[PDB]
């Protein structure tokens, strides 16, 4: 995150941070006690599939503080229609193998219906983004979760003020032209976080964007609210063996 | 009142019926109030609240 500001610890109750082998992966977002939303493309790249790890309660990661809690992830499920190494339908639900206990520090944030996302939610100007990426381009990443308020684009108008992948209709832009705010690489997967009348909503995902807080170009995240109803019905199914799964999509 | 205007004055999520009928509802962990429209949480953590913060206006 670039140009924003610590998250004081807990109030940041629904961010996961994603591990492979120790090392940082990406981020994700808490939607209930076993289940985790992030991006497709953070597992582009991944070789044994069994040694990916969730943590929840985390904040600083130079120190351990006992809020932290760890979990295996037991499926991580991709729509059919993502593609490797392009940006369209970039979203993955991640099972984990127990459920995480909620606490202070470990808080789901809710996954809107469908109707409320499109209807109010899309029209909310601001919302927050958050994670443990880059603080700078080709800058180091963050040791303290860091948090950023972002404005959101309609599309035709995120085309219009920048100067490349299509923006989908599974997509939308938030942020700044003027480089000083962003999302980047390493806060991929995390969440776009949307206040209504007390309660905060899932409405996307860090997914793609140039170089990090490029002049003339805006982050883009995954549109939640298309995937509501494909998330809802993987909620309810059993899990099957072998970590990847991929699930039709609509 | 439908639910595309001001969330049909629903604090949560909102359905439109038949004539001029609209029902409110509310997530899980939250239960809705005799007023038809606001939610108030039934668990200790409910989704999208948090917690150090709703503490300090307890
Ligand atoms: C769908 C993700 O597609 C892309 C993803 C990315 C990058 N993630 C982000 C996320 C938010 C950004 C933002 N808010 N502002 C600025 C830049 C941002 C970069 C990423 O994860 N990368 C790049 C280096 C490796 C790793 C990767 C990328 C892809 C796959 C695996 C790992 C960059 C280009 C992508 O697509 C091109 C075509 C624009
Ligand atoms: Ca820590
Ligand atoms: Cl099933
Ligand atoms: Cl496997
Ligand atoms: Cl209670």
């Amino acid at each position: 995150i670039v140009g924003g500001k610590v998250c004081p610890k807990g109030e940041c109750p629904w961010q996961v941070l994603l591990l492979v082998n120790g090392a940082q992966l990406c981020g994700g977002t808490l939607i209930n006690t076993i289940w985790v939303v992030s991006a497709a493309h953070c597992f582009d790249k991944i070789k044994n599939w069994r040694n990916l790890i969730a943590v929840l309660g985390e904040h600083d990661l130079s120190e351990h503080d006992g809020d932290e809690q760890s979990r295996r992830v037991a499926q991580v499920i991709i729509p059919s229609t993502y593609v490797p190494g392009t940006t369209n339908h970039d979203i993955a639900l991640l099972r984990l193998h127990q459920p995480v206990v909620l606490t202070d520090h470990v808080v789901p944030l809710c996954l809107p219906e469908r109707t409320f996302s499109e209807r109010t939610l899309a029209f909310v100007r601001f919302s927050l983004v958050s994670g443990w990426g880059q603080l700078l381009d080709r800058g180091a990443t963050a040791l303290e979760l860091m948090v950023l308020n972002v404005p959101r684009l309609m599309t035709q108008d995120c085309l219009q003020q920048s100067r490349s992948p299509n923006i989908t209709e599974y997509m939308f832009c938030a942020g700044y032209s003027d480089g000083s705010k962003d999302s980047c690489k390493g806060d991929s997967g995390g969440p776009h976080a949307t206040h209504y009348r007390g309660t905060w909503y899932l409405t996307g995902i860090v997914s793609w964007g140039q170089g990090c807080a490029t002049v003339g170009h805006f982050g883009v995240y995954t549109r939640v609210s298309q995937y509501i109803e494909w998330l809802q019905k993987l909620m309810r199914s059993e899990p099957r063996p072998g970590v990847l799964l991929r699930a039709p999509f609509p | 009142l439908i639910c595309v205007n001001e969330n049909g004055g629903c604090e949560q999520y909102c359905s439109d019926h038949t004539g001029t009928k609209r029902s409110c509802r509310c997530h899980e962990g939250y239960s809705l109030l005799a007023d038809g429209v606001s939610c108030t949480p039934t668990v200790e953590y409910p989704c999208g609240k948090i917690p150090i913060l709703e503490k300090r206006n307890a």
